[PDB]
Order: C-alpha cells, then structure tokens, then sequence
C-alpha cells in the first residue's frame, strides 16, 4: 500500500471508463437497449421515441462522466500545483518551510 | 480547420477536427447465408448478432456448448461461426480523430494531419505511437517543440517536419 | 402396463448440506480471466438438501414439488436412474415431459401421457421392463439424442421452465466417495434446451428394478431448489467456471 | 390535396400511419404541418349501379416518398414469371375501383 | 452507426462539442501538469563517470547503465509496483523522458546544488 | 418502499451507485482532512502542573 | 408518471452531488491550507510575509 495514491488514481479513471461503457446496456427505459434492435424491429414514428429515451440517458451519463471527469482534473491539478512547488523548493532549493 | 474553429486565422498549433472510421466494405451473414471474409472490417451476422468489426483468425479454447465470447465491457470480442466450428476474433474497426496540425495562416498554408490511434496500413507518411502522420516529413535531428503531437513527436515549420 | 410396489418400507427423508454445490454456466458465453456477477436461478450455498435413498428395503419415488427449479444430485454406480417425469396433473388431462434414458438412446418426448402410479424400468439378471405411461395420444415434441449418463459417479442436472423454454443443465463427476456430496466446486455446462412450452409444477424420480419381487440397486440422489439470487462466477485463463461466491450469504460473500 | 377515399381509410390520412394508400397512393411526412378535412360525400360521389370512377393502386413494388404521386400504368409483376406488359399468371393492373 | 439516431441527436445541439471540449481542455491540462512538474531545467546535466562523492551513494537513485529503460533501481521498483468512441491519448512527454528530466534535476542537485536552480 | 418505481429506476443502471460512491468519497475526504490538519503528533503532551 | 418523478428527482440528486463535490474541493482545499498553516505557523516559526 506504499503507492496507494497513483494507484487510487488510476483505479477511478479505469472504473469512470467502465461505468461509462457500462452506461451503453442500459435502455433507460426503452425496449431495448441496442439501436439496431429498435430500427430492424419498430417504425420511425415510435422507433424515434425509442431512439429518444436511449439519446438521452446516454447523453445524461456522458455529461455526469465528463462532471466527475472534470472536478477530478482539478484535484489533479491542484496536487500537481502542489508537486512543481515541492520540486522548485525541496529539490531545486533548501527549503526552511516546516514539514 | 477554419471551418471549425469559426475563424478566417487559425493559430499555429494542432487542432482535433474531425472523426475517422473505418467503413464496412461488405456486409456478411452467417446462419445454420454469404462466404465467410476475414481481416477486414466488415459488417457481420452471426446468428442473429449484429454488429461491425474485423474478423481475425483466433487462439481461443471454446468449450462445446460456449458461441460467442464476451470481454469485460460485455462486448463481442470473440464468436464461433455456425458453418465451420472455428473461433474469430472481433476487433472494432478503425477508428481515430483527425488532427490538422498547421503553423500560422500568416506565416503558411501548408497542413499536415494526424490520425490517433490509426496504424498508417488502413488510412510523405510517418508511424508514431500517438498514429499515423501525413504531410509532414521526419527528420532525425532533435529540436524543441513547437507543435505537440504525442509520445515524444513534436511538429514545426521550417515545409512541415515532424 | 402399471405395477404397484408394495414391499417398500417407511422411513422418513434425510437431509444433508448442499456445501457449495449446484453452480451452472448461467449463459452460452465464452469468459476468460474474469470475475462476472448474474442474478439467475441457483442453488444457495450450504443449503439443506433432501436425501432420497435406493438400497435393500427403500425405494424412494415421492411426488415432489418443482417450484421456480430444481437442481438433482445423483450418487449412482450400475445405473439406476433413468429418467424424469415433468408436469403439472401427470396424466392426459394436461401435457407433461418424458425423459428416459434406456439401454440404446436418450428420448424426450412430450405427450398427454396417462402415467402410472409408480413409473419405472427394470433390469433382468438386459433391460426387458418399462412401466411408465398407459397411453400417449397428443404428441407436440420428439428429440432422440446420445446416452447422456462403493458409489462412482456423480450426476448434476439443473431443471428450469422460463418462458415456455427447458433448459437442462449436466455435469459428470468421477468420485470415490462413500455416501454423502464430495466438498468441492464442480459448474455444470448446459446440456440441452428444450422449446416444450408447457407448464411444469411437479416432477418424478425414475428409477430402475433389478430382477433375478424386485430388488433396488444401490443409488442415492438428492433434490434441491433453486432461488432468485446473484452469484460472482470466477472464470480462469481457460474458460472453466473455477469457483463462485453466493452474494446473499455471509456478510464476507456480500 | 383533393381526394376521394373509403370510410375506413380517414385514418390513414395522417403522419406515421401503417396502411394501403399511406404506402401506395397519398403519404405524408413525419414533420407534417397542415390539417386533413374529410367530410362524407355519398350523396355524390356515388351510384346505384356502382362509380367505378376513383381509383387506387392495389400493386406496387416499394412504399412511396411523402407527397409522391405515381400515374404510371405500368404493369406489376406479382410472381416469379416476367409480365412483359401483358396481363396473365400473377399479372394484374395497379389501379382498381371502388364500388 | 445509427444515421437517424445522429439526426436525432442534432435536435439537441452543440452538446457532443462541450463535451469533446472538456475532454481536449483535460487532455492539454494534464501535459501542462507534466511540463510544469519536471520541465523546470532547461539544460540536461549529467553525473561525471567517476562517482566519488566522499562516501554519498547514490545508486539507487541514478540511472542504471544496464537498464534499457535508464531508469534508477528505485524508479524501476516503482514503475513495476503499479499496474465505442473511447480512445486513449498517448501523453507528451514518455516515461524515458520524463525519467530523463529527472536524471538531469538529480545531476544538477548533486554537481551543483541549488545554484543549477537559480541560474548557471 | 415503492417496488414499481425501484424496478422502473433499474432501467436507469449504475447511476444511485455513482452517487453513493461519490457522497462516500466526500465523507471519507472529510474525516482525511481532519487526520491532516489536527493530527501532525504522534506524542500527546501535557503542560507542567 | 413514475418515470417523470424518478427523471426529476434524478436530475436534482445529481445536482445536489455535484455541487456537493465543488464544495468538497473547496474545503479540501481550505484544510490543505489549515494543514500547512498548522506545519509551519504552529510547528515551527515562519518567514512567510502575511
Ligand atoms: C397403484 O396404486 C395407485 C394408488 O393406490 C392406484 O391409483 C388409484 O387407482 C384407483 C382406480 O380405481 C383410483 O380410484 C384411485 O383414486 C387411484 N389413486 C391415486 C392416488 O391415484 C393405481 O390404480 C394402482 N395400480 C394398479 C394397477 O392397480
Ligand atoms: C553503492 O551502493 C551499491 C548498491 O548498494 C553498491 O553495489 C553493491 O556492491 C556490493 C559489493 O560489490 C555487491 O555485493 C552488491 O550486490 C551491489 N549492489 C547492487 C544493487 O549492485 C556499491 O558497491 C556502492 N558503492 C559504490 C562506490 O558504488
Ligand atoms: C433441514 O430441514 C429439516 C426439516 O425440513 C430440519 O429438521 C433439519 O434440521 C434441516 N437441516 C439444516 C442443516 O438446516
Ligand atoms: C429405447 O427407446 C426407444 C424409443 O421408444 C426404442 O426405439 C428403443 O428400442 C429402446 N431400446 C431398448 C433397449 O428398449
Ligand atoms: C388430444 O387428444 C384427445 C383424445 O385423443 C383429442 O380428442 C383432442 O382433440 C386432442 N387435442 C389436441 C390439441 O390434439
Ligand atoms: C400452471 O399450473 C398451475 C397449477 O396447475 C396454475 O396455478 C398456473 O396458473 C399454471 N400456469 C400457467 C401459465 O398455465
Ligand atoms: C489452462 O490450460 C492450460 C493448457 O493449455 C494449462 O496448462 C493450465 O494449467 C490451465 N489453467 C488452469 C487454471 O487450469
């Protein structure tokens, strides 16, 4: 558990990856959660509703992917702040800063 | 680029602009019916599960009763075909962005493009690790980065060099 | 042809633990190297299990409920256990299953079978003796297939009836084990799916006489029911179902 | 667009309907603005010895564009053996009258 | 590859480019967070051959000669402890580079201190 | 405790999943912060009576 | 009706997380700060102006 930090991070990117293609089986409340389904099997007037319901569940997951994604990039960002500071003071200098 | 960007000038950097996929050539149906085409995307039928891919010849072990094999995304990767008990794997067909890398309006008119993730086989033509590039001629001098492209390749305008 | 058998003698059903017996591919697909969680029809873990016994005088051929499924553990050496009766009233009123497995061939048929009392084979000492049904005049379903089949061997079937479909699921297991369920991890693959499309309550244990009355060779099965639950199956390098979790278990499993 | 139809067939005049002349004779759009009038006309446009005058494609090969008009007497070949133009073996016009 | 589920999906308007934005904003902030972390030096320095630094060791923190990858000891350890539209962008700079810069911040700390940090 | 909706909200997926992990990330990160900022020692001191 | 119920309530649990997560960042961010004036404010004497 010496690297649980990088490792915490890379499990979070690979696990929003899962959920988002995890996100695709999903019919969000259509018969059928394949498109090729729903257009081989229904007409265009109700196949378009169909399409709809899968549209926007899919489109509500991708933006809920994109949130986390995007608080996530400024967590990063902030510890990487944090490690240019510690490699300018620590590294390139003596630093009287305690702890 | 321009038309993108919603701009007469374009800056000089890299800028995604558009998507490429690989389209199916033929389409092949496969019941207990159309010849079996491998290494080639395509769409396929099998059974009654649809899809797109490239059929490659596969090393997997099926067990009797098993058809069609699934990866961790629960996605076809891997299926029996009906006719001829032989395993195929099913990779998706090619797809990538396209990148238009270009210095300046005011300094040139010269593009090159970049296609991620795309091995340059199934698209002045360079392989990099980030995907195949064209237009831009590589050089092995090493300078400093002008235009980033990826796992270590920069481009710059001197034509376009890579 | 029907016989009464009027020489059993009166003992009441035992029952034993189910250890972590019961497991089937719960679908066709191919999985390596993975950790795959399906709520299906399965056998809890450590279940009470009801022992049936066939050993001279017991002769154990009850009518037992069918349920959502039933999963049917067999201890066998020099075959006994030929077959299964599926239905709901078992005579002509209603269409039932047929499942025998004789000497030659395994055959399934469905029909309005008008079956006995105590429907059975028998063995001379060559098989010349089958009681089981009266008559059959409505005939939907016909499937003529392989043979599937100190105790030796070990039988697991898995019967299920969802949406007109009988999927029935087999494992054969070589054991050395004296009386009671080895304590192991075996899946059972899919044997066969049946488009039968009737309705199944109750079932039947068929079973065969040895003749030299009659005699009951030595065999013992057991029947367990299946529930509604989540299992995590853990599949290997090679595709093999190698252990599983029961996730309503133990708080450890969940 | 003036026409003359079956009592039963009001209905098919009408986006995203399934029917005989919404795929053959009149079909209108999905994106279809406008209102549909029918109103009965039996006192006129009809005969005690039968008005044979209105007609409607019985036989056609594919569905029709909305807002398509098809004039064309052309024959219909309804079978395996080739028509040529000539009437026979599953050979039959497209347009039929009402009784 | 639904053409009508794309038309669909333009009812809803610029949605895919906000998001394909955010991602290429990531994307660029992520390669920025690596030059701002190891990019500080703008000259490669490197250890001389004969390494008497009065009894200092510093194997295990230098690059390994016999390493293809030229990594430290400590960075190889390090590097082996941690193991449908979706695509994967290679980062700027490669772990050899990266692995690189740090070879020349450690160069620089132990020839010379900090005075590489505040200039020559 | 209305099974209907529980069953039409499967349809859904993974999405009160996502939430829950994300509400237990929250309260994990604040009970680290407290660990951060207050427990800097692992001595307890007292004053001189 | 149950779907347009569960889409609403929905949509207000993501938001609620959402901005929950945002103030989480600003917190965790106000306690890194908390952390390092407790470092070197109160562990030790600092030269830091302000
Ligand atoms: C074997 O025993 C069963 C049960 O005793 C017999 O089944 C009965 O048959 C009589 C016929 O008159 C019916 O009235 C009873 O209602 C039946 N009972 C049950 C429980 O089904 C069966 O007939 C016997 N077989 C023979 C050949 O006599
Ligand atoms: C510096 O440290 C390294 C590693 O601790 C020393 O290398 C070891 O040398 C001994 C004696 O020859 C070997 O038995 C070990 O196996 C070496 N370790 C490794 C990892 O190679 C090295 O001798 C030390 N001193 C100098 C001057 O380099
Ligand atoms: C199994 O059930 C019987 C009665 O149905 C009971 O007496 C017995 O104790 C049970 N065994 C276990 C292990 O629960
Ligand atoms: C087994 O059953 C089948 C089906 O009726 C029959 O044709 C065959 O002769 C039987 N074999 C024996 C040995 O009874
Ligand atoms: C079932 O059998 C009976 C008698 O043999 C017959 O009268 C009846 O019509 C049959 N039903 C069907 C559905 O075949
Ligand atoms: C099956 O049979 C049982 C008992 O005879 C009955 O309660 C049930 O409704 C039947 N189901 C169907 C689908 O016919
Ligand atoms: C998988 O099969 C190979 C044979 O190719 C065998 O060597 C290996 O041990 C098997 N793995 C398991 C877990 O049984």
């Amino acid at each position: 558990s010496a690297l649980g930090k990088l490792q915490d991070v890379v499990n979070q990117n690979a696990q929003a990856l899962n959920t988002l293609v995890k996100q695709l089986s999903s019919n969000f409340g259509a018969i059928s959660s394949v498109l090729n389904d729903i257009l081989s099997r229904l007409d265009p007037p109700e196949a378009e509703v169909q399409i709809d319901r899968l549209i926007t569940g899919r489109l509500q997951s991708l933006q809920t992917y994109v949130t986390q994604q995007l608080i996530r990039a400024a967590e990063i960002r902030a510890s990487a702040n944090l490690a240019a500071t510690k490699m300018s003071e620590c590294v390139l200098g003596q630093s009287k800063r305690v702890d | 680029t321009k038309c993108t960007l919603k701009s007469f000038t374009v800056e000089k950097g890299i800028y995604q602009t558009s998507n490429f996929r690989v389209q199916p050539t033929e389409s092949i149906v496969r019941f207990p019916s159309t010849n079996l085409v491998k290494n080639k995307c395509v769409n396929f039928n099998f059974n009654g599960l649809t899809g797109t891919g490239v059929l490659t010849e596969s090393n997997k072990k099926f067990l009797p009763f098993q058809q069609f094999g699934r990866d961790i995304a629960d996605t076809t990767d891997a299926v029996r075909d009906p006719q001829t008990l032989e395993i195929l794997d099913i990779t998706p067909c090619s797809f990538g962005g396209v990148s238009v890398i270009t210095p300046g309006t005011n300094t040139s008119n010269q593009v090159a493009v970049l296609y991620q993730g795309v091995n340059c086989t199934e698209v002045n033509v360079f392989q990099t690790r980030a995907g195949c590039l064209i237009g831009a001629e590589h050089v092995n001098n090493s300078y400093e980065c002008d235009i980033p492209i990826g796992a270590g390749i920069c481009a710059s305008y001197q034509s376009i060099i890579a | 042809q029907c016989v009464n058998l009027t020489t059993r003698t009166q003992l009441p059903p035992a029952y034993t633990n189910s250890f972590t017996r019961g497991v089937y591919y719960p679908d066709k697909v191919f999985r390596s190297s993975v950790l795959h969680s399906t709520q299906d029809l399965f056998l809890p873990f450590f279940s009470n299990v009801t022992w049936f016994h066939a050993i001279h005088k017991r002769f154990d051929n009850p009518v037992l409920p069918f349920n959502d499924g039933v999963y049917f553990a067999s201890t066998e050496k020099s075959n006994i256990i030929r077959g299964w009766i599926f239905g709901t009233t078992l005579d002509s009123k209603t269409q039932s299953l047929l499942i025998v497995n004789n000497a030659t061939n395994v055959v399934i048929k469905v029909c309005e079978f008008q079956f006995c009392n105590d429907p059975f084979l028998g063995v001379y000492y060559m098989e010349s003796e089958f009681r089981v049904y009266s008559s059959a005049n409505n005939c939907t379903f016909e499937y003529v297939s392989q043979p599937f089949l100190n105790f030796k061997n070990l039988r697991e079937f898995v019967f299920k009836n969802i949406d007109g479909y009988f999927k029935i699921y087999s494992k054969h297991t070589p054991i050395n084990l004296v009386r009671d369920l080895p304590q192991g991890f075996s899946a059972l693959e899919p044997l066969v799916d049946l488009p039968i499309g009737i309705n199944i309550t109750r079932f039947q244990t068929l079973l065969a006489l040895h003749r030299s009355g009659w005699t009951a060779g030595a065999a013992a099965y057991y029947v367990g029911y299946l529930q509604p639950r989540t299992f995590l199956l853990k599949y290997n390098e090679n595709g093999t179902i190698t252990d599983a979790v029961d996730c309503a278990l133990d708080p450890l499993s969940e | 667009d003036s026409f003359v139809i079956r009592g039963d067939e009001v209905r098919q005049i009408a986006p995203g309907q399934t029917g005989k002349i919404a795929d053959y004779n009149y079909k209108l759009p999905d994106d279809f603005t406008g209102c549909v009038i029918a109103w009965n006309s039996n006192n006129l446009d009809s005969k005690v010895g039968g008005n044979y005058n209105y007609l409607y494609r019985l036989f056609r090969k594919s569905n029709l564009k909305p807002f398509e008009r098809d004039i064309s007497t052309e024959i219909y070949q309804a079978g395996s053996t080739p028509c040529n133009g000539v009437e026979g073996f599953n050979c039959y016009f497209p347009l039929q009258s009402y009784g | 590859d639904s053409t009508e589920c794309s038309n669909l999906l333009l009812q809803y308007g610029s949605f895919c480019t906000q998001l394909n934005r955010a991602l290429t904003g990531i994307a660029v902030e992520q390669d920025k967070n690596t030059q701002e972390v190891f990019a500080q030096v703008k000259q490669i320095y490197k250890t001389p051959p004969i390494k008497d630094f009065g009894g200092f060791n510093f194997s295990q923190i230098l690059p390994d000669p016999s390493k293809p990858s030229k990594r430290s000891p400590i960075e190889d350890l390090l590097f082996n402890k941690v193991t449908n539209g979706l695509t994967v962008l290679p980062p700027l700079l490669t772990d050899e580079m990266i692995a690189q810069y740090t070879s020349a911040l450690l160069a620089g700390t132990i020839t010379s201190g900090w005075t590489f940090g505040a200039g020559p």
